[PDB]
This record gives structure tokens, sequence and C-alpha cells, in this order.
């Protein structure tokens, strides 16, 4: 994936849905790395699903970060990055 | 003390993580106090996001007395910067059966009066011609008989007596101190007969065909460039439509020929002859038991 | 002085202009044009040029 690359999708997306002047959608492009469309289409998603738990009908700055915690971890294995042994 | 928005920016930075709904008693209520600190600070945003939360959480909780009556209040100071009619008189649906059933008529009567004017105001709705009839509608009062012939006012008004209904009776008219903000009267003159001239003009297309436009802005209450103000809003939100010639003076219905004329009207002429045949060979047997018996 | 900026100009004089005609033309027509160009706020030959292409 490629900073602008990743961004096709936030700019496309989220100008489908109700968002709020304060979330910034740049913190969610360079943190993230090497994701599908369906994951990064999936922070959309699921931060207009947290938003309806707390009864929001747009999508604020806080929600893009608890939704973010769960689509940034894909790798839950361990002994990797190894070039010895 | 007087201090406002530092009483109010305080709760904010506390009390939103302070409850993690665990106990719903003390959470409303307190949640009450905080909306009611961003309505005297002026803030609409914050007291919109504020009312999210126990509103609608209220509703599967049982049935409270205070706690209801502040919905009420609450809702109405909002609309202070909001300024919209439609929206206040469907939050004031539950309060029309709160008073008739849990409270008595004492303080049913004034609410009754202030949920027509916001239906008298309201731009339009599907829902309109069934908030007519109601359900306690005729039980013999003075201010249900002045918005009862209110409402059906619309359809016959000239704009003639116009002036002379708003002084002698204006409960909530004119002159409204109860649940509306405001520095003088000048807004339930303005707000008033925006509603009025719309209702106007729609009627005259169900009558006057066509109609000169020298006498519609009699009608109205207008002036040249007063009348092509509302006509305009009319037509470009898709609610009517009308002919207007500036240099010929002239206002028809402008009836629209899109229906192919024989090939659809003609629907009109089939019914005419259809009862021809048919009531005539009932009334030949029927005649003649008159006359043989 | 931008050649790109120029030519996106004309873009936005039709757009905002498409804009300000449909409510014009949306109520009933046969209205002075005089009255049309006190709207718009133009020249009549220029409202009359930019309508007629269109």
């Amino acid at each position: 994936r490629d900073r602008r690359e990743r961004r096709l999708i936030f700019g496309t997306i989220a100008s489908k849905m109700s968002l709020a002047p304060e979330a910034d959608l740049d913190s969610l492009i360079i943190r993230n790395d090497s994701l599908s469309g369906a994951v990064i289409a999936a922070i959309m998603q699921e931060a207009g699903l947290r938003a309806v738990r707390k009864n929001r009908y747009v999508i604020l700055q806080s929600d893009l970060e608890e939704a973010y915690a769960t689509q940034v971890k894909t790798d839950n294995t361990v002994d990797k990055f190894d070039f010895y042994k | 003390e007087g201090k406002i928005d530092e009483a109010a920016d305080i709760l904010c930075e506390l009390q939103v993580e302070t409850y993690g709904s665990m106990e719903m008693s003390e959470k409303i209520q307190f949640i009450l106090e905080q909306m009611e600190l961003s309505i005297l600070k002026g803030d609409y945003s914050q007291a919109t996001v504020l009312s999210r939360k126990i509103l609608k959480k209220t509703f599967k909780n049982p049935k409270y007395e205070s706690l209801k009556l502040e919905y009420y209040n609450l809702l109405v100071k909002i609309s202070l910067h909001k300024r919209e009619y439609l929206e206040v008189a469907q939050y004031l649906q539950e309060i029309y059966q709160t008073d008739a059933i849990k409270s008595d008529e004492a303080k049913w009567k004034p609410v009754l009066s202030h949920i027509v004017y916001f239906l008298v105001l309201s731009p339009y709705g599907n829902l309109q011609n069934d908030l007519i009839h109601k359900i306690q509608n005729d039980n013999n009062l003075k201010k249900l008989e002045s918005q009862e012939s209110l409402v059906k006012l619309f359809t016959t008004n000239e704009l003639m007596r116009w002036p002379i209904v708003q002084k002698t009776y204006e409960p909530v008219l004119n002159e409204d101190d109860l649940a509306f903000g405001g520095e003088a009267n000048k807004h339930h003159w303005e707000d008033l007969q925006k509603r009025v001239i719309e209702h106007n003009l729609r009627v005259i297309s169900e009558y006057y065909s066509r109609i000169t436009l020298l006498r519609l802005n009699e009608l109205l209450d207008l002036t040249e460039s007063q009348t092509e103000t509302y006509i305009s809003d009319l037509v470009n939100q898709g609610i009517i439509y009308a002919k207007v010639n500036r240099p010929a003076k002239i206002v028809n219905f402008e009836k629209p020929k899109n229906s192919s004329q024989l090939l659809n009207e003609w629907s009109h002429n089939v019914d005419e002859l259809l009862e021809h045949i048919e009531t005539i060979g009932h009334l030949i047997t029927k005649e003649e038991i008159m006359h043989g018996l | 002085g931008d050649e790109l900026t120029r030519s996106h100009f004309n873009a936005l004089y039709d757009t905002l202009l498409e804009s300000n005609l449909c409510k014009i033309i949306e109520p009933f027509e046969c209205v002075e044009i005089s009255h049309i160009s006190k709207i718009i706020g133009l020249d009549t030959q220029q409202v009359e040029g930019k309508l007629s292409q269109m």
C-alpha cells in the first residue's frame, strides 16, 4: 500500500457517511500499514457502529481511535522477524 | 455567583467520564442539570449531544413524573436557536397523552393551546391531516374552539379578518410569554404571516384557475416585491406550482397537458353512461309494480 | 495568471450561474429580462448571451 493509495479509500467510503470536522483522516493513513480494501472500509464502518453505541449520527475523533485498535493489529503470532537460528 | 461557562466546562469534563452506565437513578437526574448549563450558555450543539443519552433510555425505563416533565421543557429550551415548529410539535405528542391520563384538565388546557401553535406554524407534513381530529377534540373548551377554527381557516382564509382575529383572541398567537423566547412579539407576527400566505396560494390553485395579479397582491397582504418572495420558495422546494406573468399581471393555475387528453382523461366519461342502462333497467320493473298494485 | 486556474474560472462561472438560473427557470417563465439581470447582477447582453448558449 501507499499513503495516497490508502487515502483513496478514506476519501471515498467516508464521503458517503456522516462525519464531523473534528475527526481527521490523516491519522488513520500513516499509522496504518499494509491493509486490504475491506479492512480500511471496516474502519469507517466500525466508527459508525461505535457512534450508534453512544447514540451519535456523526463520526468524531474519539470514535476513530476506539475503532483503530481493533483493525490495527492482524498478527497475534510470535517468533517473527527472525533472521537467525 | 453568576458564572455559567465555568461550571459547564468543569461538569462536561467530569460526568462524561464518570458514569459507566451502572446506576441509572442518579445518572439521569444529574444529566438534566448538565443539559441546562448548555442552554443558558447558548450552545445548541452541546445541548443536542446531551439530549441523545437519557431521552431514549427513559422510554424503556418505567414512566416517572418529573423525569418526563423535564424532557418536555428541555426540548423547548433548545428550540431558541433552532426555531423549528415542526420538530417541537412531534416532541409534544407525548405530553398530549400525559396530561390527559396521568394529569387532569388543569395542566391539559394550556398544553393543548401550545401544541396547536407548533402545528399551525408547521411548514407542511403528511400527518397534519390526521392531527386535525386528534382524540379529545370537542371538549367544549374556549381555547379549543379558537384553535379549531384556525386550522380550518387556512382553506377559506382571505386574510381580510386576519388582523381582527389576532387582536381579540391571542392566547398563543401574538403575545405569548410561555415556552417562547424573544425580545418582542415581532417573531409571532413574521412567523405566522409566512404560513398563512403559503396556505392562501395553495387553496387558490384548487379554487381560482385564473386570477389577476393585481387582485392577488391584495389577498396575500403583500406588495409586488413581497409576492414573488414567498411563491419562489414554494415552487423551488417542490410543494406547489403556479403562473406568474410580470408584464401581463396574470396568475393562473397552469393546468398540465402531460396527461395526453383523451388518452387518459376520458376515464371520467365512462362512468356517465355506466349507470344509464343499469338504472333504467331496474326502474322498468319497479314502476310496473306500483302501477299494477 | 495561472492558465489552469483560468480554465476552471469559466467552469465555476457556469456552475454558479446554472444554480442561479435554475432558481429563475423553476417558477413560471415570461418574466422581464431586466428583472433577471437585477437578480444576477451582470450586463443584459451577458445574461442573454450565457443563457442562450445553454
